């Protein structure tokens, strides 16, 4: 447990005390409150304290008695919140039955006290969602009711509103609940608020759709009034544009009015009666009708004509006659007929009844009755969405009527809505465009901005339409005559809050500004300043501020600057008052800087300073209004300027530390909330400004770390800002070099971050942010470490994981474990005793005792170290034990009473944390190969089939690690997830999906255990022949199709995703098809297009779908309704990137080239075009527009666009340019298309370029004509960028001219500003590169605008695309030498060196892959090319510089791609065999491998992404191999990864072929690589990936390269030979090199055949003892390692000796027979690889002692067990080698004895000498213990030895040796001796 | 030692878990009331984020008595050195309102809220304290 504030109980007794008395109960309870809230890191704890206290009592009668004070209502519902938080993880049931049964009641007097504060709804409405959770959930009914009278007050918060009526909506589906609503204020209540206080935010219409659920369900127990469906069509009438409630309305009116009133209706009106009678009245009712979309066929089988009639002959001549009354009716039908204008079919049934037509005349009659033109409007736009139907409308000169209606009366707000409406829909076909541009075109739409600004419909469509329009404009005057442009300023300045329209007002204004004379009308300033003050105040909207500075710098004028800049001082000096003033000038000030032309101005008069004086001068000072304002303003405006600029920051990032110290901060901030205000504005720029990595000087370095922790120290209490300043603290440890983590070292920073992470564990992203702090350091200085266990990081860690089950945090989390890791020993240690403990309570009953020590384990278990540890351990085997006691000890678990948890509970609990040990052992390799071998899958199926009846507390929680720890054990194992694969298991799995139907972790992760069982077609039949699993697509079909939850519709859809993802089978998409999926999600589309996760996931799961199923099979073969609904969506999803992709995966899927006809009447080219427009740089985007346009025969296209450009440029029209652009556009659109005759669509590509180029030189700085021939030069090199023979591609634009046109511009200064061309045009420059034809001309044209391409990287250096761009063509281009010459030589400046400028560039968007490949790429290919070419070694890549900052660039979370283009830079690096040094010192090998190691563990990317690394990272190996740096590898067992990719590869050639080869250049470095690949890599080639091998020529042929070479030294052919497999594989390579013949299969023949005659070759004489010591000793005197465990060729060499030793050992030798010498040597081999430590235990593994003992008692000749001597002698050495021997019984007396056979032996002098000196050396060593020798007559053979020497037998020498021996010997047995 | 920030030792470490060793450490709260002499050192240690740790300390520590003391010290000492007289601080305000009438008379509204605050109000507020 953790203990509670104190306070708590003193607060408590307040509130106790004082229940009548209310002034200090309140007061009491609010500070209760306090204590429980998120603010205080004990809420939990604190909220418990005060119920075991009983405070709510207390509570209860204080809401009943003051019913009325809003005030404890809040405080009241923050401490109930704060108890249901706590009881829900803390899940003892007691406190859950209190907080039901004492704490419900309170919360349900709030709710009937009808609160409208926002606070105190969410917490009791999330009190009332947790309850429901813990299993103690509160009737629905008795909040009901309460809930709805919130609704009979106003001043209702949208956003918390959305809740209630969601909540109102899972109340009402029981009987009980719609009543309980009924008996309060019925529908009438929620329906009036929706009608009278609703808006049409987002927000709003998420409101309305509940509401109408309500209503829905009401409706469905007969709880509906007769108020209902008069006020639903009201409300559907009010949100007609949001097709979500419009469907929700319709499904709560089909529920409220059976069909059988339709049936009635329709004959009534088939019974004539016409006039009055039931007729007129039926016509009413039809009416409503309409509205119930559900009934709309119903009514078109019989009507839809009458609507017509009742509108031209019913009316029209009537109308002079009748005015009001023909009106209304008129009105009445052209809306029904707009509403039943549903389905495609639908709008056909119209034009049958020559619809266009009558509605059409109509509106010649209606000029005067505004509502009957709009219902004609209304009835019109689906009409005129298709292109055929526009012409005639044309003929009518309907719009050409229209519009200048609407331009008089546009203030009436109906006709405005309904013709602009109109006109929009119009604007969408070329044809009308120029109509209406002719008769008063959109410079009347243009003024009709100016009103109706909160209208976003409106809005929209008006300026959707003037950017249709905009474009084809020659004059801005009419516009401008009329007032346009001010209009839009207008729509824009009154816009603040719809990011939507305001953008889009930008976007006319920037295309307004394309016009010739627009400076002429755009150059008053009003236009600038309103662009400016949108830019400020839409600041986090990239396309906004993008397309503001392209207006600005397109009329923007340093005229505006000073107009701006000479009031600054004088606007700070009275900023007190008028501080909208300054607010004006900062805004003007912050964009005008982005244009890079006007930013000097302020730079020259230092304003960034001003600004920074002002902002002191309005804190340090007596508060005001607008204070706040103005200087998150200011802030925002430093923050950009010096973003924009180019210095060094670091002063200005204190200054702004400085402002945020001020005292007056505190103060300043009280009267705002705590995540908005001038602190966390100022934290967050000073971040910002962090990441830029402009912080250079460890002087200037020093300063913003420490200014960094001043701030942390002043303000401890807010969050965000604290947030703010770790992630500050991250970007500036990896500034200078990553140096910084020195400075934070020695400030004290680490410790700081340590304690923040300690003192608040509660907030996750802090734990992230902080720990990232710590880890980026930790992996940038050695020893930093040491410092975090000295600062307990340990404590932190632990509580980290221990209150986080969530993901990032641990990845994050994972460096510091490995680092801390704790003796790790412990670990093990730990671990080891859990075990013990789990397997002593199953064998002792003691159920409780097992749910103990399994959670115990648990906590173990989340360090990868821990799981690897457990693997080692057993935790398999054991847990099948664990399991096995659980399983069959149930009504054991059951009985117990005296533990913390009882009941189910503890049986369900004890499943779970046995689930949860499996779950977290598989997350790496080692764990899931370990859990599987002992059958851990069976396992995990038996507790998962353990869990049943009554859902317990942990059922749920159980059930969903059990499904993951199979999820990924079969994913992990495609034999596993086969062999599990069985109709029963099956059935258990559907099963528990119904078990837990809510739940969705249980639904993720039970389909993805049945997808990844169903690994081939046979397999996925069986599955989809279950009825269990046809049912499963049913029910997730019915979620898509009825459930009205957002996230469950998400989940639902996710769900088939994988289904049909993983298992990729045109069966399972079949019979998701067949289930409805198809309709569902086209429905999803329809009803919510507005919403982006919807639409992209029912667009994902329809684009899988679509690769199998012809998708107009669903819709009667009609493509329209898919289509329409595919193409509105696109519409409304235009600027989300991720959701077109989608949308065009469905589109092109669904059509095909047959449907062209279609394609044009549905407008969707025209929104595919704009689609790619939009994106211009997203390769899915042109992938996929390409794909659509091929369908419109591009090919044809090509060659007539081509064409017209040629014929326009000829002609030398005055129009010319614009012409010839336009037509580039168009041409750029379908060269993104695949063509089916290239060279016959082609054919005219070199002649355009010429007349292109031409164009551009005619026509110079036509920005857009620029970028458009760019993007056509793009296209075309894209096409063919590796295709050298292609002559339509880099070919054409370098023979055209176009080459050497683009340098120059380049070079000409004159297009560094249009990001537009150099995009494309260094794309260009990078194809023209990569065509090696073309490379010459490149270098020649290279000088003149290289040194441009660095000014272009300063200027453009926060564009990332353009620097991806440039940044890929440095890196296409270094692989020419002289390139790279002129590179270095050509390529300096401020940011510095040209690998300087990269890595700075690298630094800044370390978030976008595109520069960080691009920049990793490139330094390497220079790096490789300058070694190459005799330059010297790049200076800043050899001392570690950039290995570290590019090390630091890897994220824990870091792509595929990332991580590819890391290893290509190393590779390279290792192929210019430059830079070894710098690689061995970052330990760059190693790093890569343990990311690789890393990534095989938790799996996070794709099969095909890992392929691809295993196949790189063998060509790392390989470069490694020739660099000379195996050895590195064999520190970290480097070699092992290439037989990883083999193991897991086997069947990828791609990886195979580059297996091989490293294979081979590894073994041509390293004779123990030789080894390694010869007795571990062949092996598992010839078996595993013997059949890759065998069936691709790159796999056979390389693998021949790698045989030949083996082969091609001694011995390894005869060991090749008896390779397993081998044999078939050669065989199988034979018969591939017959397949092919000519002359590769002959080659490949002669190859395997000079294998076989090498392996028939190889015959080497028989070894002898005497070589092994020959190679050691040698090995030995140069310095080589000898311990066996560090080179293999020794292992062979050492086990030879072993057995070779062993047969000689049984005989008695003769120092003089040829065995007996080599005997010798044999124990001279022993001796010398006994003198390393390492080699003990294999030695001792062979009981050395014993035998080298043996030899020493047997043997009798003095020289054969001198040997033996020397080698047991050198053993002992080490201490545990000694005991060992010493132990041995025997061996005291034994060696004792071998020194008096020599005392005793009559050899000469000299021999005994060195006999007696081994001897007594081994003596020396064995004596561990004085007392050892003790029982023996050692001492007498010393002596003895001794008084020889007296008599002159012997050397000194000898005596120091009976010397030492003596003093290891000597003892109380020994003292009559001496 | 002004120059050289050590009130950033003196507030940091006092801020700690608690242990008979560092409520030792705590007692170092000592050394800050020992510096703490003059108005404009209280300033100074308010500056550095002063007065948010003691108050943090101040409410941990109900069953810290050894610490509660020192800290309370330190705190009356920071309220000594920056309250005036309630005499003072009348005459502040009579003056403040005395401009007031003065403009008006020769051109009656109140003084700048906050102007007024600061006049009237004891160190506390001068130190940023706050009802709460």
């Amino acid at each position: 447990k953790r203990n509670p504030d104190a306070g708590v109980a003193t607060a408590v007794q307040s509130v106790i005390q004082h229940q009548t008395f209310k002034r200090m109960l309140l007061f009491g309870l609010r500070s209760l409150a306090d204590f429980c809230s998120p603010s205080n890191q004990l809420y939990q704890e604190n909220a418990l304290d005060a119920l075991d206290r009983g405070v709510l009592s207390a509570i209860q009668t204080a809401v009943t008695t003051f019913s009325d004070d809003d005030d404890l209502m809040l405080c009241a519902s923050r401490v109930l919140w704060a108890m249901s938080v706590a009881i829900k993880e803390e899940m003892d049931p007691a406190h859950i039955a209190r907080v039901h049964s004492e704490g419900s009641p309170v919360i349900v007097a709030v709710v009937n006290s009808s609160p409208t504060d926002p606070q105190t709804i969410e917490d009791s409405m999330n009190f009332v969602d947790n309850l429901k959770r813990a299993g103690a959930p509160v009737d629905g009914a008795s909040l009901a009711g309460g809930m709805l009278s919130i609704f009979t007050k106003t001043a209702l918060d949208m956003k918390t509103a959305k809740r209630v009526t969601a909540a109102l909506a899972i109340a009402a589906e029981t009987a009980e609940g719609s009543t309980a609503l009924y008996n309060a204020g019925g529908t009438s209540v929620l329906l009036t608020y929706c009608l009278d206080q609703g808006d049409l935010s987002d927000a709003g219409v998420e409101m309305v759709e509940g509401a109408f659920d309500t209503v829905r369900y009401m409706a469905g127990y007969q709880c509906t009034d007769a108020t209902t469906l008069p006020q639903c069509i009201a409300l559907m009438d009010k949100y007609r544009g949001r097709k979500s409630a419009s469907a929700k309305g319709s499904s709560a009116l089909a529920a409220m009015i059976g069909p059988e009133q339709l049936q009635k209706c329709l004959n009534t009106l088939k019974t004539a009666e016409a006039g009055s009678a039931e007729y007129d009245e039926a016509l009413v009712t039809l009416g409503s009708m309409s509205y119930i979309s559900s009934f709309t066929d119903e009514i078109v089988r019989a009507g839809g004509v009458p609507l017509l009639i009742e509108l031209i002959n019913s009316g029209l001549p009537q109308m002079e006659g009748n005015p009001e009354k023909i009106a209304s009716m008129i009105s009445g039908a052209a809306k029904m007929l707009a509403r039943i204008a549903s389905n495609p079919v639908n709008v056909d049934a119209i034009v049958q009844a020559g619809g266009v037509a009558t509605l059409c005349t109509a509106v010649s009659y209606c000029t005067e009755s505004m509502e009957a033109l709009g219902a004609l409007c209304m009835a019109l736009v689906p009409l005129a969405s298709r292109e055929s139907l526009a012409h005639e409308i044309v003929q009518y000169q309907t719009f050409a009527t229209v519009l200048p209606i609407l331009y008089q009366n546009v203030e009436s707000p109906e006709i405005a809505a309904l013709a602009m409406e109109l006109v929009a829909t119009g604007s969408q076909h070329e044809e009308i465009q120029e109509h209406m541009l002719q008769n008063q075109a959109a410079e009347i739409c243009s003024l009709c901005c100016q009103y109706h600004t909160a209208d976003a419909s409106y809005q929209q469509h008006a300026i959707s339409a003037l950017n249709r329009l905009v474009p084809r404009l020659t004059t801005l005057h009419g516009v401008s005559e009329y007032g346009g442009i001010q209009g839009v300023i207008a729509s824009l300045n009154a816009n603040v809050n719809n990011e939507q329209v305001a953008l889009l007002a930008v976007q006319l204004l920037d295309n307004f500004s394309e016009v010739s004379d627009a400076k002429t009308y755009m150059s008053d300033g009003t236009c600038v300043d309103a662009v400016l003050a949108a830019m400020l105040e839409h600041e986090g909207n990239d396309l906004l501020i993008s397309a503001g500075v392209h207006c600005l710098a397109r009329i923007a004028t340093e005229d505006d600057c000073a107009r701006h800049l000479n009031v600054l001082d004088t606007a700070i000096q009275t900023a007190r008052g008028n501080p909208d003033g300054v607010y004006r000038v900062l805004a003007a000030i912050s964009g005008l800087s982005r244009v890079p032309s006007l930013r000097q101005i302020f730079e020259e008069k230092n304003a960034s300073d001003t600004i920074l004086a002002g902002i002191s001068s309005w804190i340090e000072c007596s508060r005001f209004e607008g204070q706040n304002r103005i200087i998150k303003a200011a802030l925002k405006t430093v923050k950009n300027m010096k973003i924009s600029g180019d210095g060094d920051l670091t002063s200005c990032f204190a200054a702004m530390c400085d402002v945020a110290c001020l005292p007056q901060v505190k103060r300043v901030v009280e009267l705002e909330e705590p995540d908005n205000n001038i602190l966390v504005a100022d934290t967050a720029a000073f971040r910002d400004l962090a990441a830029t990595m402009r912080i250079t000087g460890a002087e200037n370095l020093e300063r913003c770390i420490e200014s960094v922790l001043r701030v942390m120290r002043k303000y401890p209490d807010s969050r965000r800002a604290q947030l703010n300043c770790l992630e500050t603290l991250n970007y500036l440890a990896q500034c200078d070099g990553g140096e910084g983590v020195a400075i934070l070292s020695r400030t004290g920073g680490l410790n700081a971050v340590v304690q923040y992470l300690t003192r608040a564990p509660m907030y996750l992203d802090a734990q992230i942010a902080g720990f990232t702090v710590l880890a980026t350091s930790a992996k940038i200085d050695s020893n930093v470490g040491e410092t975090l266990r000295k600062c307990n990081c340990l404590q932190a860690l632990k509580v980290a994981m221990r209150t986080h089950a969530k993901s990032k945090e641990l990845k994050r989390t994972i460096a510091p474990l490995v680092a801390l890791l704790m003796p790790t020993d412990a670990l093990e240690t730990e671990i080891q005793e859990l075990l013990n403990e789990c397997a002593s309570a199953c064998e002792k009953n003691n159920f409780p005792h097992l749910h103990e020590n399994l959670a115990a384990l648990n906590e173990l278990l989340i360090s990868s170290e821990g799981a690897k540890i457990a693997a080692r351990l057993g935790i398999g085997a054991h847990m099948c034990k664990y399991q096995e006691y659980i399983s069959a000890h149930e009504q054991d678990a059951l009985a117990v009473t005296d533990y913390d948890i009882l009941g189910k509970d503890l049986f369900d609990a004890t499943v779970s944390e046995c689930a949860h040990a499996m779950e977290q052992v598989a997350s790496t390799r080692s764990g899931r190969n370990a859990l599987i071998k002992a059958g851990n899958v069976a396992t995990l199926i038996s507790l998962y089939e353990s869990l049943k009846a009554p859902q317990s507390q942990y059922s749920e929680e159980a059930a969903i690690h059990c499904l993951e720890a199979l999820r990924i054990l079969l994913k992990s194992d495609k034999r596993s997830a086969e062999l599990a694969f069985e109709r029963n298991f099956v059935s258990t799995l559907c099963v528990g999906i119904d078990s837990f139907p809510h739940s969705a972790p249980v639904l993720g992760a039970t389909c993805a255990c049945l997808a990844a069982m169903a690994t081939t077609p046979e397999r996925v039949q069986m599955l989809t022949a279950q009825p269990a699993f046809e049912s499963l697509l049913q029910k997730l079909v019915f979620v898509i199709q009825n459930d009205p939850s957002k996230d469950n519709k998400l989940v639902a859809m996710r769900a088939l995703q994988e289904l049909v993802e993983i298992t990729n089978d045109a069966t399972m998409a079949n019979k998701i098809a067949e289930a409805g999926a198809v309709t569902a999600l086209f429905r999803i589309i329809d009803e919510y297009g507005d919403d982006e996760q919807l639409t992209v996931q029912a667009a994902e799961v329809l684009a899988l779908l679509g690769a199998f199923e012809d998708l107009r099979r669903f819709y009667d073969n009609d493509v329209r309704f898919p289509a329409q609904v595919l193409t509105a969506a696109l519409t409304k999803q235009k600027n989300n990137e991720t959701a077109v992709v989608h949308l065009l995966d469905v589109l092109n899927k669904l059509a095909t080239s047959e449907d062209r006809a279609v394609l044009r009447e549905l407008g969707v080219m025209e929104q595919v075009a704009d689609a790619m427009r939009v994106h211009s740089e997203s390769e899915a985007v042109t992938r996929l527009g390409g794909e659509l346009f091929a369908k419109m025969g591009a090919d044809e296209q090509i060659k007539s666009l081509m064409l017209q450009i040629i014929e326009t440029v000829e002609s030398g029209a005055e129009d010319t340019a614009q012409t010839v652009d336009i037509l580039c556009g168009r041409l750029a659109v379908f060269l993104a298309a695949p063509l089916e005759d290239p060279r016959d669509a082609l054919q005219h590509t070199e002649k355009c370029l010429g007349s292109l180029v031409a164009t551009l030189q005619t026509y110079p700085g036509s920005e857009r004509l620029e970028g458009n021939v760019a993007l056509v030069c793009r296209r075309l090199c894209d096409r063919c960028f590796d295709d050298a023979d292609d002559p339509y591609g880099a070919w054409a634009v370098a023979a055209s001219g176009m080459l050497a046109q683009f340098a120059g511009m380049v070079a000409g200064e004159t297009v560094l500003a249009n990001k537009k061309f150099l995009g494309p045009a260094y794309r260009t420059f990078t194809a023209c590169c990569a065509n090696a034809y073309c490379m010459p001309t490149m270098v020649e044209v290279a000088p003149s605008f290289l040194p441009q391409t660095y000014t272009l990287l300063e200027m453009h250096k926060n564009d990332a695309e353009t620097v991806a761009r440039v940044l890929e063509f440095l890196r296409y281009f270094a692989e020419d030498p002289t390139a790279c010459g002129l590179i270095v030589q050509n390529m300096s400046g401020s940011s510095g060196d040209v690998v300087a400028l990269t890595v700075l560039l690298m630094q800044q968007h370390q978030n976008n892959d595109a520069v960080v490949c691009a920049g990793m790429e490139f330094l390497g290919a220079l790096a490789y090319t300058l070694s190459q070419a005799g330059y010297e070694p790049l200076p800043t890549l050899a001392d570690g510089s950039v290995l570290r900052d590019c090390d630091a660039l890897m994220g824990s979370n870091s792509s595929s791609a990332r991580q590819l283009a890391h290893m290509h830079m190393i590779e390279k690096m290792l192929l210019s065999k430059a830079y070894n040094d710098a690689l061995i010192q970052e330990q760059a090998l190693k790093k890569l491998t343990m990311s690789l190691k890393a990534e095989d563990d938790k799996k996070r990317f794709s099969d095909e992404e890992r392929a691809g690394l295993y196949a790189a990272m063998a060509c790392v190996l390989l470069a490694a191999g020739g660099a000379g740096l195996t050895g590195e590898m064999e520190k970290f067992n480097g070699f092992e990864v290439v037989l990883q990719a083999i193991e897991e590869f086997g069947e990828n050639p791609t990886v195979i072929k580059e297996v091989n080869r490293a294979l081979q250049g590894l073994s041509m470095a390293d004779v123990n690589m030789t080894a390694r690949t010869v007795k571990e890599a062949v092996p598992k080639l010839c078996t595993e990936a013997t059949t890759a091998i065998q069936t691709d020529a790159e796999c056979a042929d390389t693998f021949c390269d790698l045989m030949l070479q083996l082969v091609s030294q001694e011995g390894n052919g005869r060991q090749l030979l008896q390779v397993y497999g081998l044999e078939e594989t050669l065989q199988g390579v034979e018969n591939l090199a017959a397949y092919y013949g000519e002359d590769f299969g002959t080659q490949l023949s002669e190859k395997v055949a000079m294998i076989r005659q090498a392996m028939e070759d190889d015959q080497p004489r028989e070894k002898t003892c005497k070589d092994v010591y020959d190679l050691l000793n040698s090995r030995v005197q140069q310095g080589l390692s000898v311990a066996i465990s560090e080179v293999a060729i020794l292992q062979e060499e050492v086990e030879f000796l072993v057995s070779q030793m062993g047969m000689y050992n049984q005989e008695q030798l003769d120092h003089q027979t040829a065995m007996g010498a080599d005997h010798q040597y044999g124990n001279m081999a022993f001796e010398l690889l006994a003198a390393t430590s390492a080699n003990v235990k294999l030695l001792q593994a062979n009981e050395f002692s014993k035998m080298e003992l043996a030899l020493i008692k047997g043997q009798a000749d003095p020289e054969i067990v001198l040997y033996a001597v020397k080698a047991l002698t050198a053993f002992c050495k080490f201490p545990p080698a000694a005991q060992d021997t010493a132990r041995i019984q025997g061996c005291p007396a034994l060696v004792t004895e071998a020194c008096s056979k020599i005392n005793k032996s009559g050899l000469p002098n000299e021999r005994k000498e060195e006999h007696l000196c081994a001897r007594y050396f081994l003596v020396e060593r064995t004596a561990i213990n004085r007392n050892l020798y003790n029982k023996t007559p050692i001492m007498t053979e010393l002596i003895n030895s001794w008084n020889d020497y007296d008599k002159g037998a012997y050397t000194t020498t000898l005596l120091r040796f009976v010397f030492r021996a003596m003093r290891r010997v000597v003892s109380d047995a020994h003292v009559e001796e001496l | 030692m002004m120059d050289a920030d050590v009130f950033s030792i003196l507030v940091g470490c006092v801020e700690v878990d608690a242990n008979e060793v560092t409520d030792l450490v705590v007692g170092g709260l000592r050394c800050t009331r020992r510096i703490v002499r003059s108005e404009e050192l209280a300033f100074e240690y308010c500056n550095a984020g002063g007065i948010a740790t003691i108050a943090n300390v101040i409410c941990k520590s109900i069953n810290q008595p050894m610490v509660m003391l020192e800290a309370c010290r330190v705190l009356l000492g920071l309220l000594f050195y920056t309250t005036r007289s309630q005499a003072d601080r009348q005459a502040a305000v009579e003056a403040l309102h005395a401009q007031c009438q003065q403009r008006a008379e020769q051109m009656v509204p109140e003084p700048d809220p906050d102007e007024l605050a600061n006049a009237a109000y004891g160190g506390w507020y001068q130190m940023g304290m706050d009802e709460v």
